[PDB]
């Protein structure tokens, strides 16, 4: 099978930057009839993925000039002049010349901005879960950047691993930052064995600490 | 002017099979070349799963091939998808797609569910705490995707996080967070409303403190 290398995979970007993304296929990507059928495409979130260029430089109907493809062999670039606040999204190639049709990974065009630290918001479980006898705690670690960020549970000084659950948003429109959610899923059982819950953001010293006891 | 149009099952049970829709409007499956299926994972990676031409003859993905089947019919101008021994694994957002000397038209793609699980509603919890202040709503065990939340109808959608959906053990669980000024909360009403259109739920949770 063709594999194709997107690099980078994140390039992080300031509007009105120059961006260019490299596509490297694992072998030769001309088919019999000597065409190159090399193509970026461009997926916004919620959107479908919608095609910029085909065979290696035709750009697609309604797409703007500073977007250009060039390349041969097994090096294809695609390149921005001028990032525009629309151009934002994950940014796929995809070859057509041999089967199975591939894609590569998808590179991820990001604002760049300044370091932001998380806020912290710990929940413990609320009465009407408890009712059922159920016990999740939650804590949100809201508006940082870059990902560089993590999550600590700590239950009466012990680190705490299993039944967690954690998700990441998306790049967050309104200030270009990034927050994650993570929740403790315990019964209300589990839960009363325990007095002190503490939720730390944590950097590769110094965490962000939240905590209630019980 | 051109459409492609997805349409079929949301659900599917593990060992049965998916079958999928395109209607092309706009022009003719009959125009050059070809008429595809493609899958995106869950936050994923894209698969073409094969395609059919416009003079009929298929090419699959040959990891596909013996589960796959794409055909159509020419005088309804759409094209058929048929994956037979579908596995938790086939959950993905399927889209059709077109290629030809004019570039490529793409659908808008649906999330095709492959799971043993039976639709559930969701438990909406109100997350009140123990300069701004933050509080929450616990979305949990519902099936299949997806949920919404708003709120306070979307007025508050500024300070709002909905974080995505994960699956554990065969239910999804979500929450979402809201900051919003302590002037606001709690003297003024903060409530969560989440729907679940495949359950048709639509609950309306405040958030009381203490
Ligand atoms: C090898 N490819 C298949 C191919 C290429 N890129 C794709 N790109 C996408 N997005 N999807 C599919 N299915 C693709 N399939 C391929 C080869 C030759 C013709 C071809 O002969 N095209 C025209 C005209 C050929 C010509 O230039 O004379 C025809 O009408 O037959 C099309 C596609």
């Amino acid at each position: 099978d063709v594999l194709l290398t997107q690099i980078p995979l994140s390039l992080p970007v300031s509007l009105g930057d120059q961006a260019s993304i490299s596509c490297r296929s694992s072998q030769s990507i001309v088919h019999s009839n000597g065409n190159t059928y090399l193509e970026w495409y461009l997926q916004k979130p919620g959107q479908s993925p919608k095609l910029l260029i085909y065979k290696v430089s035709t750009r697609f109907s309604g797409v703007p000039d500073r977007f250009s493809g060039s390349g041969s062999g097994t090096d294809f670039t695609l390149k921005i002049s001028r990032v525009e606040a629309e151009d934002l999204g994950v940014y796929y190639c995809f070859q057509g010349s041999h089967v199975p049709l591939t894609f590569g990974a998808g590179t991820q065009l990001e604002l760049k901005r300044a370091d932001a630290a998380p806020t912290v918001s710990i929940f413990p479980p609320s009465s009407e879960q408890l009712t059922s006898g159920g016990a999740s705690v939650v804590c949100f670690l809201n508006n940082f950047y870059p990902k560089d960020i993590n999550v600590k549970w700590k239950i009466d000084g012990s680190e705490r691993q299993n039944g967690v659950l954690n998700s990441w948003t998306d790049q967050d429109s309104k200030d270009s930052t990034y927050s994650m959610s993570s929740t403790l899923t315990l019964t209300k059982d589990e839960y009363e064995r325990h007095n002190s819950y503490t939720c730390e953001a944590t950097h590769k010293t110094s965490p962000i600490v939240k905590s209630f006891n019980r | 002017d051109v459409q492609l149009q997805e349409s079929g099952p949301g659900l599917v049970k593990p060992s049965q099979s998916l079958s999928l829709t395109c209607t092309v409007t706009g022009f003719s499956i009959t125009s050059p070349y070809a008429w595809n299926w493609i899958r995106q994972f869950p936050g994923n990676t894209l698969e073409w799963m094969g395609y059919i031409s416009y003079r009929g003859s298929t090419t699959y993905h040959p990891s596909l091939k013996s589960r796959i089947s794409i055909t159509r019919d020419t005088s309804k101008n759409q094209f058929f998808l048929q994956l037979n021994s579908v596995t938790t694994e086939d959950t993905a957002t399927y889209f059709c797609s077109s290629y030809g000397n004019y570039g490529a038209y793409s659908g808008q793609g649906t999330l095709v569910t492959v799971s043993a699980a039976k639709t559930t509603p969701p438990s909406v919890y109100p997350l009140a705490p123990g300069s701004m202040v933050t509080l929450g709503c616990l979305v949990k065990g519902y099936f299949p995707e997806p949920v919404t939340v708003t709120w306070n109808s979307g007025s508050l959608s500024s300070g709002v996080h909905t974080f995505p959906a994960v699956l554990q053990s065969d239910l999804y669980t979500l929450s979402s967070s809201v900051t919003v000024p302590s002037s606001t909360w709690p003297s003024e009403t903060v409530t969560c409303n989440v729907a679940h259109p495949a359950s048709s739920t639509k609950v309306d949770k405040k958030i009381v403190p203490r």
